[PDB]
């Protein structure tokens, strides 16, 4: 049983001034698409299966 | 390829599935410059990917106060473009 | 070669629900992994397609060496099942619950029988708290 | 048992 | 202030308290994420979770809800999402 | 309000739960005394040994008998029953 | 983090079996639901089950335990209420 | 295997004892009543006779044992409750 | 109308009947098997002398060790009731 997480988030804006030491830098991946992986995830079901 | 720089706010997730994430906004700011089609191809490829449902709000300019499940949760930046992503 | 003609000829000779050395294609995936192969269900069809033209359902021994060579061109693996349970762990630590199992081998391609998923898990033997060791269970799956 | 947690702890 | 809804898929009277939320929240709270927070908050309690609420002016969202549980409206110029 | 997330029984014993938990809610003021009454009062109608989680922030792992098996919210607040 | 115990009803070794296996939890996992369940985990590798554990910040309860098998402590600032 | 002292007066080498004849138990037979028959010839040959015990996954029980003379437990899904009268 | 299924009983039968309706009663009373076995033992304690064993239940496996004429496994519908005397 598990209970649920609600947060809160905001933009900046001028006078807007959010706290940047919890930021983290990451910098996009590699590029891979979404779809290409659930058919790959099609493939290896239908292989269990088999 | 336009370097935006992805500034995650927060993200409940892995990181692996947070990087999914900016990649996907890439290729749908890519593919749209409309924020309407830019939100349903990052909620249709994560709806392919994970099995349940997936929640996607695209936008500059949004306060959004949702519930959601554990580690299904991220609100990230790329570049001056914000997204939201829970389930 | 010799060795294959006699296990072939035993296969058949067991396989033979009347004695005329015609085999029904019904029991054709199970002569097939009978031999030792491991074809797919949609590989099945293709050549049943592909060697049920005349319509008899009646198969003589030639073909029969045909296409067991057509599926001697083959090869098998296990670090492709491992990643593909390793797929399904939503996490690196091998432990899915099992309604998450049983909605994916239900819901999704050519989706297995309740009668067939509740076999798996009487075989393998589930123990109570919902968590799977699929290394140990892999281990005796295959 | 009476366990219970009061407002703001 | 007025209110435009662009679709509704509940009744007159949800509709017409989503109005007044809405207005309500414009009025006590300003940030548009509590905005946000007290529009959810308040329809939790009488309409059960897990309502979502959105308010801003520049979003683009594609959402997935229960039937007769999904308004999309303006009031003024605030665009909010409310979606279960 | 009653929020079901989750009911392992029939809906006869959650809508006497519902309208014990709305006594309550006239009777007492605090959550803690209507948690006291939640148990004391399913205790001795549907036999031992019920038990009873109510808070606003907690995980649990449960081990319950079938059919006797509820977790919901009244408004913001997190009530679970179970054996 | 520190184990203070508000109410303890086993021995000595059980008691700092208990301490450990939470401290192991709250390392191993963040949500409060994973550290019950770790708990309860770790009572399930060495101790027959019917066990029971609950982790939070904000709960009461009211339970009917069996002989020698209730403990209800703190470890920081989480209440971890472990009874059998 | 997984052990408690679930309501017992035995002693920690009694329980021990118990554990491990369980152990031996299931690994060989499947049918509760076999897992009995195997804590029967196990336990009065090394604590006397007469013993008493019920293995099974749902029952209901009400005993009077011998003084520091009873255990119950859970090995796995399967309970066993074994104790002294006579 | 609950049929009573004896199993074995090496014992009389003035006193099955007595078990069939203690066994009766005591389901009817209580829904949880302790305290069937309980109800059970104590009457056949109290009017059949110490010491006397109940087991109530759907599915188990026993070992017992009785005394002459005082043991007792039946079926009252589909709950096994189990009753010796050992003491």
């Amino acid at each position: 049983q598990q209970t649920t997480n609600t947060t809160s988030t905001q933009m900046t804006n001028i006078g807007v001034y959010v706290s940047n030491m919890t930021d983290k830098l990451v910098t996009p991946g590699k590029y891979f698409s979404a779809a290409e992986y659930h058919a790959q995830r099609l493939k290896a079901v239908i292989v269990i299966q088999t | 390829m336009c370097d935006r720089k992805a500034v995650i706010k927060n993200a409940d997730m892995s990181e692996e599935m947070q990087q999914d994430s900016v990649e996907c906004a890439t290729q749908a700011l890519e593919k749209y410059n409309i924020e309407k089609d830019i939100a349903a191809h990052i909620k249709k490829e994560f709806d392919k990917k994970y099995n349940p449902t997936w929640h996607c709000i695209v936008g500059r300019n949004f306060g959004s106060y949702v519930t959601h499940e554990t580690k299904h949760f991220i609100y990230f930046y790329l570049g001056q473009v914000a997204i939201l992503l829970f389930k | 070669t010799e060795e294959q003609i006699a296990e072939f000829k035993e296969a058949f000779s067991l396989f033979d629900k009347d004695g005329d050395g015609t085999i029904t294609t019904k029991e054709l995936g199970t002569v097939m992994r009978s031999l030792g192969q491991n074809p797919t269900e949609a590989e099945l069809q293709d050549m049943i397609n592909e060697v049920d033209a005349d319509g008899n359902g009646t198969i003589d021994f030639p073909e029969f060496l045909t296409m067991m060579a057509r599926k001697m061109k083959d090869t098998d693996s296990e670090e492709e099942i491992r990643e593909a349970f390793r797929v399904f762990d939503k996490d690196g630590n091998g432990y899915i619950s099992a309604a998450e199992l049983r909605h994916v081998m239900t819901n999704l391609g050519e989706k297995l029988t309740d009668e067939e998923v509740d076999e798996m898990i009487r075989e393998a033997d589930i123990d109570g708290d919902g968590q799977v060791n699929y290394e140990e269970f892999v281990q005796m799956m295959t | 048992v009476a366990t219970q947690i009061l407002e703001g702890e």
